[PDB]
């Protein structure tokens, strides 16, 4: 349903924004792994959570 | 491209024959994929809704 | 569905050339042709709806093994979209085209003793619409010319005034007559009127609406062939040309 | 001399031979799956105070958005399902559903028409025959639990032969008073209240003493292959709904008190292996009928 | 002539006339919805090794937090649900719970109180009367499956009149041995094992030959409009629990083995359509009562 | 004086004494939880185009990934569950499964393992003894519905004593014709169709007039503590399936038509409260057995 | 009323109840696969000049490198397979090979222990009884094809009852002269040369012309679930090899001509389901034994 997809997308962005604010929840070692392809740190963590 | 042939040779060739030619060469992308239907609703507000 | 969408005589005769006789046979048991039955139509009535089964329907029905049944199954395919169950026909006949069955002597079928009045009663003609009757008269004319019984075709037409008026005008051996024909023989097509998804009462009407709604879905499907947008992708054999001719003729 | 048999096992009428192919089974499976969504969506619509989930589910089932005045009945899917149910029950049914409609309806959902994924237990007691001596009276009542009341008026003890058939797997026998029972040409054991029997062992002999009547209560368990979506509670309700709506009123057919009695009776007949396969498809179709009619009520009192 | 009637159809006591309005019906639907969440939350609490899901569910149902030392009665909703069940059974019940409590409990969830959006089949056999001549003895045993045993000691064959009422939709009639049955003023057919009958089309006559007794089994199905959330498995369990708990111990009332016998007996009164709606609401309340009591035993 | 008793109440064979500790109760509950996931994941996989949900569920149940060539038996859990079921039914059955395997299997999920937090209502009618006078013939047929047919050939009325045991909660008596029934040393009330009795009240005396055979239909309800996951429909299916698979085939045991019939017989025997504790665990094991075998038939 | 029975169906001896677990069944399957490699490599080494393919195969099978001077016997695998074959045939066998050795041997190759993924057809015709009337002599010989010769000396025609054990699927009867055959209380059809029968139908009646003998040739087909590597040609050869090698010499044990008679005879015992499962495992072990012994003649 379009409602479920919209709800999931908005909630996911709120989590990512809060997680990466101030001191990030995820260490720099995991960011290096998730940014090997070329995607940014925020984007790499976002796909893994999904 | 994948098999050494020209357009005039592969003319008058059915889909099944072309699929067999590509699979033997080692090419697996020879099929179409259907898309899933996402069920959408629009909230009524003043209008009846859709 | 594909046969019922043919509008011109050229398109219908071309389709009968490509289509083998096996599509006229059904391979499904069906039920007895003429029988009074009670059916369920809950959109209109709570009480069961009486109706009578007929050969001209979108469902398989039991048909006689003789040459009479084979001819009737061909006509029922053209006018209704579904044939009959004739068991154990040889593979030679099944691979032949429908047009070859009706207009060639190579097949071993003997049709010289065919009676057009009996066939018209069995494939109920009082129940067909104008387009269905025109398609039947095309099949009768092809059989008459192959058999030499062109006089029997004319006597039959003279006994029924409305059939004579609407009888398609073509020569089964000349292609120039086919091209000149302006008759419309499309049972199913794109509807100018509004077509809904509601059910219909009679078996014939409900079955016909299933084909009508199916064609609309087939019209918007990827299998449909759009000439104005993909004409260069078509094979040269299947492309629309003015000099296209049937085999012989 | 005297022969007594169960009422529901007598003269099983032939079943339909149409809509038994792979494509038809997919149509039945799709109908059950979409009917289940119809019931669930209606419950969700009541909780959320919005008709959107039901309108969305009805659109998938009936391929149309309903109008206010027009009564909602299910459209073509309801029409096809109702007539196919009739065709399964008897040979005399018209079977007037085109193949184009069946193919289009089967394409709505990606489900498989597998009718042999699982099993179900059918508790109807088959008593093919109970043969008794001249001065003894035997009466058989009931189908789910058969109570065989036998009275010996004769001078001496009598032997009564029980034939439970060969389809059932386990038959449990209980009596009002302890009684003697053993297989053909075998020693009689001590009197016991309960016996557990394999119906394939052979005809069973019971000793009837002179005096008070002996009532033997019978219970059977038969396992029949059914789809994984099979639900016996929903099938029975659909069987009653179809019977009440008048879908089974065909000439020269037998009427059964339950789908339990229907499927067992066809099993206990010649070519019963092939009959059961058709009856299983009818069971799932009846399950779809019950869910769809409960979500879309038409009859009022 | 001798008359035989079904035991469960004799003297249906009047049902209560309270808590049948729209506000009260919404309360019962809310109670069923919250009771279902209570059962689900307890299962989730067991699975996840945490009492958080159960605390939330009990807080909404009872308007108070669970406590280790105190007992889990269910709060004011439990008391109201028990009281309305008592009032539904008989018209002599106190019917004490006020309206302000009913409205405040219906506002917890948003569910319509519609009781006519679905139907259910009740397999109880109504045998209003079986008229029998002299020398013929008729016995009716059972409600779900009614076995009628008849035998004649007279010289000639007798005619036995069957009346199944005007409410049941279909009655399937199976005999131990083939027997002949026909409607009034109709020819008698050949003897056959089974008969399918509509109870509406007049009384039926069965020919009873002299000799061994003839035992005839009856099965009937009746459709009654019920809410969507109706569940016969849960309703029957709640009926037994309420009877076990003394909720139905009121003077000058009748008692029934199961809920379907209760609803058919009240349907067959002088004006039975009045009581069907009240009985249906009682069924949904019993379904809520069963789910709540299983989650919160006392 | 003649004595008539229910056929299902005589000689309840002893039940198993193994697998009744806390670790084994956890294993049975864990088996029920994972079997439920197997059925639901089976329907989810069939509905969609991917078998991923089924592979995930089967991997947890069988500790291995499913393979196309191999038959999906169920793994070590299936073997353990079957053997534990045999042990419960009879004390003569061996205890094959070691405790180390049971503890390992019980660690897959986090469940409480408490089997006495909820209740269930059982419908078997216990008729311990019906004592009749010399000229009177009495027959008891059925367990879920007990039909007691009584005939007296004497000159005067006869008093027949009914004893329904001390375990059933309520018993409802219905008769073909109205009859008289009262407790010991109490006046006889007027003839009525329906009687509601508490079995603990005492032996009940019924008056039997000459002629006109009187048949009494009995329905009872009993409350037994069971886990919240208990489902009577799924337990009954497991009982028949296990019986058909030979899980209960062993020397010197009694066989019952239903789990309803099985648990009531053990309750009424000596040392019954500790007998029904084991039978309840067997019921949950059978409920898991029914679900696992339907998803994985062999 | 004389009774005539087949020779091989009398007194099926118990089989071993050991080495029937998943690990044990894996060892038997692993032995068959590695035996196939051994015999195939020996053929390859004989064809070529080098003997390396045999050396590698023997190294896996016997866990030691072959030596020219030392005799080649098969190593640990040969001893375990020989011992496990002894245990399967009779319950009186010592069953001496340890389980740790079985598990270590099974780790050599990754093969499923499944024994039910396929099926095989066996031709031993079961004639459990041929009830013969007086003045009627019945003789029944053969196991693969049964020759039943019957004589009726008296003038009256005689009826003979054939019982086929209700385990077989289809039985075909061929007579020297046309004969009449029908079920109990069914009408007699015209004389025919051949009849197709289902043993599940029940006892069959054959009429006897008085002039001349009538002899009936019977063939039957029965399917039994067997592993997908089953080979009836190799199994029968191994069965004879084991019998000659004294592998089946144990007191109080019956002997059979072929493996077909062995598996059919036990399938007709009271515990047929459990015994056939063990017998199937013996068949695969026999297949491995024949293949290994023909490669290594010692």
């Amino acid at each position: 349903t379009s409602g479920s997809i919209i709800n999931h997308a908005n909630n996911l962005n709120k989590v990512i924004n809060h997680v990466f604010a101030d001191k990030p929840l995820i260490s720099e070692t995991m960011l290096k792994i998730l940014t090997i392809d070329g995607t940014t740190g925020k984007d790499g963590y976002r796909n893994w959570l999904d | 491209f994948l098999t050494n042939t020209t357009y005039d040779i592969v003319n008058n060739d059915t889909i099944d024959v072309l699929k067999m030619k590509l699979r033997n060469q080692g090419w697996p992308f020879v099929e179409r994929y259907n898309a899933v239907e996402i069920d959408m609703s629009v909230e009524p507000l003043r209008s009846p809704g859709q | 569905m594909d046969v019922l969408s043919k509008g011109s005589l050229k398109e219908l005769l071309a389709h009968l050339e490509k289509t083998p006789l096996e599509e006229a046979i059904s391979y499904r048991i069906g039920t007895v042709p003429y029988q009074n039955v009670l059916i369920s139509r809950n959109e209109y009535y709570n009480q069961l709806y009486p109706d009578t089964t007929s050969l001209i329907d979108g469902v398989s029905r039991e048909g006689q093994r003789n040459v009479n049944g084979l001819i009737m199954s061909i006509i029922s395919y053209v006018v209704s979209g579904s044939g009959h169950y004739i068991p154990n026909i040889g593979f030679m006949l099944l691979r032949r085209s429908i047009l070859d069955i009706l207009t060639k002597h190579d097949t071993g079928l003997v049709t010289n003793n065919l009676n057009y009045g009996i066939i018209a009663r069995n494939l109920t003609v009082s129940k067909m619409n104008c387009e269905q009757r025109k398609r039947m008269l095309i099949c009768f004319k092809l059989l008459a010319y192959k058999d030499g019984n062109q006089n029997d075709y004319e006597i039959y037409l003279n006994q029924n005034i409305p059939l004579k008026q609407i009888a398609p005008n073509f020569i089964p051996g000349d292609m120039r007559t086919v091209i000149h024909n302006q008759d419309q023989l499309a049972i199913v097509g794109i509807p100018a009127y509004r077509l809904t998804q509601s059910t219909e009462l009679s078996i014939r009407d409900d079955n016909a609406k299933s084909y009508k709604l199916g064609y609309v879905d087939w019209y918007n499907s990827n299998s449909f062939l759009r000439e104005r947008s993909e004409f260069n992708l078509i094979r040269l054999k299947d492309r629309d040309t003015k000099y296209g001719k049937l085999n012989g003729w | 001399a005297n022969r007594a048999t169960s009422a529901f096992l007598d003269n099983p009428h032939p079943v339909g031979v149409n809509y038994v192919d792979e494509g038809s089974r997919q149509f039945v499976a799709v109908a059950e799956l979409l009917a289940s969504k119809l019931i669930d969506s209606s419950r969700e619509s009541d909780e959320s105070n919005s008709d959107v989930p039901f309108v969305q589910a009805y659109s998938k089932f009936a391929d149309d958005n309903p109008r206010h005045l027009r009564v909602k009945t299910g459209g073509k899917m309801a029409n096809a399902l109702t007539n196919v149910i009739r065709s399964y029950y008897s040979i005399n049914a018209p079977a007037i559903v085109p193949q184009v409609e069946i193919d289009r309806l089967a394409s709505k959902a990606t489900v498989s028409g597998d009718m042999y994924n699982s099993y179900a237990i059918f508790n109807s007691v088959p008593i093919v025959e109970v043969l008794s001596p001249a001065r003894t009276t035997v009466s058989i009542v009931g189908s789910d639990r058969a109570d065989v009341t036998m009275l010996n008026t004769g001078a001496g003890a009598a032997n009564i032969t029980f034939n439970f058939g060969q389809i059932a797997e386990t038959v449990i026998l209980k009596g009002s008073v302890p009684f003697q029972l053993a297989r053909l040409n075998q020693p009689m054991p001590a009197a016991r209240f309960t016996y557990k029997l394999r119906p394939l062992d052979g005809p069973f002999i019971v000793v009837l003493p002179v005096g008070n009547p002996l009532v033997i209560s019978a219970t059977a368990a038969t396992r029949i292959q059914v789809p994984l979506a099979f639900n016996k509670a929903l099938v029975e309700s659909g069987f009653q709904t179809a019977m009440n709506d008048g879908l089974f009123d065909i000439q020269n057919v037998n009427y059964y008190s339950s789908f339990d009695e229907f499927i067992i009776s066809q099993y206990h007949a010649q070519d019963g292996i092939n009959r059961v396969s058709t009856c299983v498809i009818l069971g799932l179709a009846l399950q779809a009928y019950d869910q769809m009619r409960r979500a879309l009520p038409v009859r009022r009192v």
